[PDB]
């Protein structure tokens, strides 16, 4: 033929076959130990998650969400992604005393349902209202924007102490319970307007810590509506919204390391 | 265009001095005219000779640029500039990725560029060396009036002269000499002084007497003559243009190359398109559908091998440049290795150039001397009083005298005054009876008659330095028959005694013996002149017999010749062990040819020629069966009447050929009729008549100390000290080098699969991208290098001097075994090793296997900050990339870990590293750099950003361990499998 | 730790390189003995 007989071309398959066959069964091997070492409720490592990440609900095309109000289509594209969120804090999802509990409606403190072990069954998460978003289809002029601290396994958010200067300072100062989150550009052509648990614009603590897919399904994490009725038209706006804590930081790189990086333009 | 060049040449030596005046429109006494001179000059052109057109370095260095990889690697770049320039216009794209890697791999191409071009290099001014043998100036006879002119302005038809120490500007007919002696050894290879006289001597112009030629100098005497040939018209004029245009053309070496560059660079090409489609059938948008086409090609390419080579290559001959050995063409480094017939020259090459005492015949017995350059061998005759009596003869009667400022350098190495048979003698006794200056002091000089042509003897009176007789002593050497007739007793063994016919056929016998053996033989006899019938005052007429000549004492014979370098005849038989083919190709005449390759082992012990069957059987050369001849001389007169059908037939015929009286066409034509048989083959040489054959040989090897500079410029490779020992070492070396290059490939194509197969499963599987393209270039152009280059250094693994020389058709550097190996098995274990580490470090992190099929969607999508892994945490865009980037860090790593073992593997292809052993200390070099390198390239900070380099968990790095271990194992199994059975299955399917 | 467990989400990234940077280093003077035992 090309190479070799037809015994020549048997006998390389009946090889290669075999031959491949033990290196397929060999790499499974070493992917079942791998396996075996690892927990089912918690990852080896959690360094890399660590400062947890903040994103939001409106799919930026690259970190901005322009419009224009005298159109309908024209924010259609942003309200399939809200949408898509709230939808799953409904009330018709959060039945029964299984797997969902009534917790403060006033921001308190952490929950501790003992270890990562499921020595217990699925640990009962706080139920959160979407009704708690006072004012947000949605924001057709002036959006309505959801953020969202990301979920990282037995993290416990710590907010900051009222020892020194603040940023908003001391303004509805929760200290003890509450994650704060401030929206900024000078540039102060805007009108910073937050909605959340208690009425507080930040996360309300009595959510974690967070005990994972495996030990928590239907689990929900708190969520912050921030709504921007800026008085300004049709120029970019660049609004950054920040958390703070002492497990909050943020780098250069990461620009979704706890804040955001919104482009703003009702382009109408 | 050559092909006129390639025959043997047409003279009017045949015709009258008149009758060649007519030809030329010339005089004979009064010359040219200055104007007729200047017309012709402006008619034929100037006397000199034109270089030929060369190819500028220009076209030479951008003509590596387009040979395959660089082909590729050119596609690779310009699709990375195009991927860039389709972002640049869509989304503002304010990375530096297409653009950066754009740069970086036309800048590989541009270095391997370099590394080609220092490999294919061409040394060459043959032309520039035959210019140099043009006087600046030449004596013309003009008007009736001597003058000297630039040496250009000669031409055909006008009268030049010629004396002692001067060069012939051109080819000339000789019409009037007095004691000239020319150099003919541009043609022949022979410094042997040659008559010339006006009179025609032999058909054959080569030989004739009355023709001088350009190339040559006169040694001594005057001569008048007319030109008949200028410049490129001369004999010499036309071997210049002949060797200096020949086609150089491929190296064997060279030829494996781009063999492999084509394998390669289809497998590339196959792939390449093959997964292209495949990705569009899969709905991948032609942006991304180009990036996965770089990354195939980066992956593909072997972007180091070449270099690899060229540095393999370069540290052979650096090694060989250490034993005297120079190499002026990287690629002649493994030729000598592939070669399977060697055509040598005997003069300066085979033969130390030095007429040398061999023989002597005293006390009727035949005593052999030493005839080596550093004297290794023994002593034939101290004792016997007989040889004191010859010995003084051979001093006395004896004019030749050592240069000045010699006694440093030994004696038969010394420049000597004289001719070659009494620089022979003078030689012969200044070794063995010390300062010959002291026997000729002792002994003075009162009358001599110096060797006549008629009296075809020499004779000398000296006083004897004897006190007791202080008389006088006669002396006389010639022609061993002459002497004969001059004699009437012999000095046997001290005492004299009559010359019985005995004697006088024991004579004869021995006469025949020596002369059998190429051997110039002389004869040598004295007398003691009587004392009261010459006084302490008796005056001796030179001029007229004032004294008896006859009846003297013979006491001995000496014989001599050319002979063998001492390491000339080893080398020969090692040559022919190896398989190699030997071949002479000499100027020299065929007695002298046939017996020193007797001498050397070109011809063994018992061969015949039909000529020898002939004598011996005393019959008829027709009468008997050429087949039943193993062994050929042929004369360069009969080779000139043979079509190269016929000179096929010869060689194919034949185990054993000498070649006798060639021209350097003639050499040429050999050297091509053997390759012409598919041989690669060796020319060994050192005269400007070599020139052509040197040219054209596959590797032209010449002497450097003997060689002439235009031998030194056909060749490939230079012998610095003459010692021939080195082609036996070159052509070992040649063949080691071509296994450890298959070594040395294996290797580094080897680590091509675990780049390939990540990029294959990042389109079939949709998971994140496994290793980077920038990554692959961090092993190839990194880790690999040093490893790659250390198994230049690999010992032999069995006795490669034993086996037959390879086949050049079938037995390749880069085989279809060569590639299941490295592609098919070894490879493969390397990118499971490298997929390992890379699940290992994703599942630590969260992101388990089963969870990462058709994540690459949600992965690469810069807007979701927020990927979900299988604990139910969210990764924003960087942190997520920054265990990407640390997956092609540690899949990097796995590489370098998965290629210890294949470094070690790679040392042998048949034997074990158990018994092989690892006393390769640049090998060890390669495995702790190679790990040192990575270890840096990981935790050294701002390599994050440079390279996308991560620093590795300690854990991380023994992830392929256990695939580096199987490597190991499994390949030490094979090879096993290999040695104990010769047969051929795991042999004929993975043997290299 | 209990709420106090924020080692949990540290590595010593400064250390690890510090001592990868070492053994490259003295992996690169050990390759340097044994080529340089004859040049
Ligand atoms: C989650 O809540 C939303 C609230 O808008 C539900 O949307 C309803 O959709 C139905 C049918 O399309 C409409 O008739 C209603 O007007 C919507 N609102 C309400 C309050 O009922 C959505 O269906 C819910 N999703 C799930 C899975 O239950
Ligand atoms: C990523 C995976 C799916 C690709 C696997 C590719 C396999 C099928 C390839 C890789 C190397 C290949 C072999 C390389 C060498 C030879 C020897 C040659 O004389 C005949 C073909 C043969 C035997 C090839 C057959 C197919 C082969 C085994
Ligand atoms: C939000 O909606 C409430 C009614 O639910 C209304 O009274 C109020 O004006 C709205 N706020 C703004 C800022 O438009
Ligand atoms: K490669
Ligand atoms: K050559
Ligand atoms: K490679
Ligand atoms: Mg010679």
């Amino acid at each position: 033929f090309l190479g070799r007989t037809g015994s020549s071309w048997f006998k390389i398959f009946l090889f290669y076959l075999i031959f491949y066959g033990c290196l397929a069964g060999i790499f499974i091997g070493t992917i079942q130990v791998l396996l075996l070492t690892l927990s089912d409720f918690e990852p080896k490592y959690q360094d890399r998650v660590a400062p947890p990440g903040l994103s939001h609900a409106p799919y930026a095309i690259k970190t901005e969400i322009s419009f224009s109000i005298s159109n309908p289509k024209s924010y259609e594209s942003f309200v399939k992604s809200m949408h898509k969120l709230m939808d799953l804090y409904n009330e018709s999802s959060q039945a029964g005393n299984s797997p969902f509990e009534d917790c403060s409606d006033t921001p308190a403190d952490y929950i501790k349902r003992g270890d990562l072990d499921d020595s217990q069954g699925q640990k009962k998460a706080c139920r959160f209202s979407r009704m708690w978003l006072k004012n947000c289809g949605y924001a057709e002029g002036k959006p309505c924007v959801v953020a969202k601290l990301n979920r990282i396994i037995g993290f416990y958010p710590k907010p900051l102490k009222n020892t020194t200067d603040l940023p908003e300072e001391l303004q509805a100062n929760y200290n003890q319970y509450v994650l704060p989150l401030r929206c900024a550009a000078r540039e102060k052509i805007g009108s910073i307007e937050y909605f959340g648990l208690g009425g507080y614009a930040g996360f309300p603590l009595q959510y974690y810590p967070y005990y994972g897919k495996r030990l928590q399904k239907k689990y929900l994490q708190p969520l912050l509506a921030i709504q921007f009725t800026n008085l300004t038209q049709n120029m970019e706006l660049r609004i950054e919204c920040k958390v703070y804590g002492e497990n909050i930081d943020y780098s250069e790189k990461d620009r979704f390391r706890g804040r955001f990086e919104v482009k703003i333009e009702v382009k109408s | 265009l050559d092909e006129l060049k390639k025959e043997v040449s047409m003279d009017d030596h045949k015709l009258s001095l008149d009758e060649l005046h007519n030809k030329y429109g010339t005089d004979l006494t009064r010359g040219l005219t200055n104007a007729r001179a200047k017309e012709i000059l402006a008619r034929d052109g100037p006397n000199s000779l034109t270089p030929p057109p060369t190819t500028p370095e220009w076209i030479k260095f951008c003509r590596q640029l387009f040979g395959g990889f660089s082909i590729l690697l050119w596609i690779g770049a310009i699709l990375c500039f195009l991927a860039y320039g389709i972002q640049a216009a869509t989304e503002d794209e304010p990375a530096n990725d297409n653009l950066y890697l754009g740069v970086v791999l036309s800048t590989v191409v541009i270095v391997t560029g370099c590394f080609s071009y220092y490999q294919e290099a061409k040394s060459s001014r043959i032309m520039d060396s035959f210019k140099n043998m043009v006087p600046q100036q030449a004596l013309v006879i003009r008007d009736g009036e001597k003058s000297t002119i630039n040496a250009e302005f000669v031409v055909a038809g006008d009268l030049v002269e010629v004396k002692g120490g001067d060069r012939i500007p051109a080819d000339l007919r000789i019409i009037s000499a007095h004691g000239c002696k020319v150099d003919n050894s541009s043609l022949t290879g022979e410094s042997e002084p040659q008559t010339r006289s006006p009179e025609f001597s032999s058909e054959n112009p080569l030989e004739t007497r009355n023709i001088a030629f350009f190339s040559t100098n006169c040694v001594e005497g005057t001569a008048r003559g007319v030109v008949v040939y200028t410049g490129d018209r001369t004999v010499m004029g036309r071997i210049a243009t002949l060797a200096s245009g020949l086609e150089v053309g491929r190296t064997p070496i060279a030829i494996e190359i781009e063999h492999f560059i084509h394998i390669i660079t289809g497998v590339a090409v196959f792939l390449g398109v093959s997964f292209f489609i495949l990705s569009l059938i899969l709905g991948y948008s032609w942006l991304e559908a180009v990036i996965f086409l770089i990354g195939i090609i980066v992956a593909n390419v072997p972007e180091g091998l070449l270099a690899t080579v060229t540095v393999c290559l370069t540290l052979t001959a650096k090694r060989m440049a250490r034993k005297n050995c120079l190499v002026k063409n990287l690629e002649a480094v493994e030729t000598l290795g592939s070669t399977s017939t060697i055509c040598s020259d005997k003069t300066g090459t085979l033969t130390q150039n030095r007429m040398t005492v061999a023989h002597m015949w005293f006390d009727n017995q035949i005593h052999e001397a030493d005839t080596t350059e550093n004297q290794s061998g023994a002593a034939f005759d101290k004792t016997s009083a007989t040889w004191s009596a010859l010995s003084r003869i051979a001093a006395l009667c004896n004019r030749a005298v050592f240069q000045a400022g010699q006694d440093n350098v030994p004696i038969l190495k010394r420049s000597v005054a004289g001719d070659a048979s009494e620089s022979a003698l003078l030689k012969c006794i200044e070794l063995c009876c010390g300062s010959v200056q002291g026997m000729r002091d002792r002994n003075p000089k009162i009358v001599e008659i110096p060797f006549n042509s008629t009296n075809k003897y020499q004779l000398s009176i000296h006083e004897n330095e004897k006190s007791s007789e202080s008389r006088y002593l006669l002396v006389m050497k010639g022609a061993p028959e002459r002497i004969l007739d001059r004699c009437s007793t012999i000095l046997l063994n001290g005492a004299e005694e009559p010359l019985k016919e005995d004697m006088k056929e024991a004579f004869q016998n021995a006469y025949l013996e020596l002369g059998g053996l190429g051997e110039r033989v002389l004869g040598f006899c004295h007398f003691a002149l009587p004392e009261d019938k010459y006084n302490e005052g008796y005056p001796f007429d030179a001029d007229e017999p004032n004294f008896p000549t006859t009846d003297l004492c013979f006491v001995g014979l000496m014989a001599m010749i050319d002979p063998p370098r001492a390491a000339v005849p080893d080398a020969v038989g090692k040559c022919r062990s190896a398989g190699i083919k030997v071949i002479m190709v000499t100027g020299d005449h065929p007695i002298t040819a046939k017996a020193i390759a007797k001498g050397v082992g070109i011809i063994s012990e018992g061969n015949e020629t039909i000529e020898d069957i002939a004598a011996r059987l005393n019959i008829p050369i027709g009468q008997v069966n050429p087949r039943d001849a193993k062994a050929c001389v042929v004369h360069g007169s009969d080779l000139k009447d043979l079509s190269t059908e016929v000179l096929d037939d010869i060689l194919h015929y034949h185990t054993e050929i000498v070649f006798a009286r060639t021209s350097p066409q003639q050499k040429l034509i050999i050297v091509e009729g053997c390759q012409r048989q598919g041989a690669i083959v060796a020319v060994t040489g050192d005269g400007v008549n070599d020139s052509p054959a040197l040219k054209k040989a596959d590797i032209g090897v010449a002497m450097g100390i003997s060689g002439s500079d235009v031998s030194k410029q056909a060749a490939d490779m230079i012998l610095l000290d003459d010692n021939f020992a080195s082609i036996v070492t070159g052509v070992e070396e040649g063949r080691l080098i071509f296994d450890n290059l298959k070594k040395s490939i294996a290797y580094t194509l080897t680590s091509n699969i675990p780049e390939i197969t990540p990029f294959l499963v990042f389109i079939i599987g949709n998971v994140p991208l496994p290793l980077g393209t920038v990554t692959i270039l961090c092993i190839d152009l990194g880790t690999d290098m040093v490893p790659a280059i250390s198994l230049a250094y690999e010992q032999a693994e069995s006795d490669i001097m034993k086996r037959q020389p390879r086949n050049p058709k079938t037995d390749k550097l880069v085989n279809e075994r060569l590639i299941s190996m490295a592609y098919g098995q070894i490879g493969m274990i390397q990118a499971l090793g490298g997929f390992f580490s890379y699940f290992v470090i994703l599942a630590e992190n969260g992101f388990l296997p089963m969870d990462l099929i058709g994540k690459r969607v949600r992965w690469d999508d810069r807007w979701i900050s927020d990927v979900e892994d299988s604990f139910g945490q969210q990764w924003t865009y960087e942190q997520r990339k920054i265990v990407e980037f640390t997956c092609h860090t540690s899949f990097f790593i796995s590489i370098v870990v998965v290629q210890w073992a294949d470094l070690i593997i790679c040392k042998t292809r048949r034997n074990s590293i158990f018994q092989q052993g690892m006393k390769n200390k640049i090998l060890i070099f390669g495995l702790f750099e190679e790990t040192a390198l990575a270890a840096f390239l990981s935790y050294c900070p701002g390599t994050d950003v440079a390279l996308r380099m991560y620093p590795l968990k300690p854990s991380w790095w023994f992830c392929a361990f256990p695939y580096s271990l199987i490597i190991f194992l499994y390949d030490e199994m094979r090879r096993f499998i290999i040695r104990r059975s010769p047969g051929g299955w795991v042999e004929q399917e993975t043997y290299y | 730790e209990g709420p106090d467990n924020d080692e949990r989400f540290t590595y010593d990234y400064y250390r690890l390189r510090v001592v990868g940077l070492i053994v490259a280093a003295v992996l690169c003077v050990i390759g340097i003995i044994i080529l340089l035992a004859g040049k």
